[PDB]
């Protein structure tokens, strides 16, 4: 039922602009189906 | 600690109680700004409490940075760092049995 | 301004993000948003200031035509006065709510709940101040190489 | 307490019929009693001397805003069309008799909208609260 | 019934602030781009309301 993560939906040079853009937003992705800030977020 | 194991499964349950899957899910809607926790509890982990003085003053052995898991804001930040991610505003109110 | 951040996924517990910096979140729109003038927001709460002032008169008209009607139903003169004086310290209350919500909508949270404004900048913005007018900081400092 | 409201009750009280009324009611503060451009186009010389002598009973900037919002309810009881937000309340002129009470006397402009709209005589209640004259002109057609 | 009003004489004036612009000689996109940018703050502002 539990099951954690380990990588942030975001990546370490989207991180201060994901921080920076409060319209940022994840989206599934589509191969994985995990949720992530995709690289075109901006 | 121990209460942490009953903090984390008892928030699972909550999102599954809500029909949530992965939070991650919250940002789609909202910023990873706005997203908050304010768990609290009467007392930190009492084994890391008790075990900080007591066993260590017996010299038996022990996972050294022990003293955090004292702390009462040490079961929220658990639950943060390994379900949430988020950088939303994180509080914690101590009131014993009115928490 | 006052302000708590949590840090993202970091595995150790005593490790030092960087959540404080979702304080400068914004959109740099193209334009400012005419908020940023303070003249433009003085002219929008002096101008609401006006629509309080007839909507006050209004209110009062009305309670002029509701005597008149109370009056029809036969009621005691003491009774209506109670109630038209009661009624009036009421509808004078009500102006002065509108007058906050205006000073408060305006004046003191305009920023809050918008994306294209840092809390930041807006908490300083309430006084006429800008980013440049920081002058002092005090650091946390601990004499850690890290922090 | 003694408030206008509770007088100004009594005085709304009076009106139903055979007359239009006009409610205004303004900030003391609001009115720019340092301004003698204003004070100029809106206030006659004999409005001005009452409202800066010491035998009104009241401060400068009580004694104008009172007057002030009298014109305006006197307007409004006149129902006439508006020249716009402009336009000078200077003809219609707010003095006190020989017992203290508002007179309302109309000239110019006023004058002939008030004959055209067949206005018998206006009259006029006013105090204040705190922060505002109140003021409830009424004008029988 | 306030807001409307209040809204509509936005508009209004932003009628008006766009033939100032065309007189002061501005970019036809600036004054576009003003003009839609302000247009989307004023419905913005009474939703506010």
């Amino acid at each position: 039922l539990f099951q954690a993560k380990e990588k942030a939906p975001y990546t370490d040079e989207q991180l201060s602009a994901v921080l920076l853009n409060p319209d940022a937003r994840v989206v599934e992705d589509k191969k994985t189906g995990q949720l992530i800030f995709p690289p075109n977020f901006m | 600690d121990p209460v942490c194991l009953f903090v984390l499964v008892s928030t699972v349950e909550a999102l599954l109680s809500s029909g949530i899957t992965d939070p991650y899910e919250f940002y789609k809607y909202v910023h990873v700004s706005e997203l908050g926790n304010c768990i609290g509890s009467g007392m930190g982990g009492a084994t890391a409490l008790r075990g900080m003085h007591r066993d260590r003053f017996l010299d038996k052995p022990l996972q050294n940075d022990i003293l955090q898991e004292s702390f009462i804001n040490t079961m929220s930040a658990w639950v943060n760092m390994l379900l949430l991610s988020s950088s939303g505003p994180i509080k914690t109110p101590v009131a014993a049995c009115a928490t | 301004l006052t302000t708590t951040a949590s840090d993202k996924i970091g595995r150790s517990v005593p490790a030092p993000g960087q959540g404080v910096l979702t304080t400068a979140r914004e959109h740099r729109g193209k334009f400012p948003s005419p908020l940023l003038d303070i003249n433009y927001r003085r002219r929008q709460i002096e101008r609401r200031t006006k629509q309080v002032m007839e909507e006050k008169e209004a209110e009062f008209e009305y309670l002029a035509a509701e005597i008149e009607a109370l009056k029809a139903e036969g009621r005691p003169q003491s009774e209506i006065e109670e109630y038209a004086a009661h009624r009036a310290a009421h509808i004078e209350k009500t102006a002065e709510k509108q007058a906050k919500e205006i000073l408060r909508s305006f004046g003191n949270f305009f920023w809050k709940n918008d994306p294209t404004i840092a809390p930041l900048r807006g908490a300083l913005a309430v006084w006429g101040l800008t980013i440049d007018d920081l002058d002092v900081a005090s650091f946390h400092g601990t004499s850690t190489k890290a922090n | 307490v003694s408030l206008e409201s509770v007088l100004s009750r009594e005085a709304r009280r009076l009106e139903s019929v055979n007359t239009r009324v006009g409610v205004d009611v303004e900030d003391i503060s609001a009115i720019n009693t340092d301004n003698d451009t204003f004070l100029d186009r809106n206030f006659t010389e004999a409005e001005q001397k009452y409202c800066l002598a010491s035998k009104s009973g009241r401060s400068p900037q009580k004694a104008f805003a009172g007057r002030w919002t009298a014109k305006e309810a006197v307007f409004k009881a006149l129902g006439v069309s508006s020249k716009g937000a402009g336009a000078a309340l200077k003809d219609i002129e707010i003095l006190v008799d020989e017992n203290g009470a508002p007179t309302v006397s109309l000239h110019g402009a006023a004058a002939e909208a008030a004959k055209k709209a067949g206005i018998k005589s206006v009259s006029v209640s006013i105090s204040y609260t705190d922060s505002q004259a109140a003021a409830i002109a009424t004008a029988q057609l």
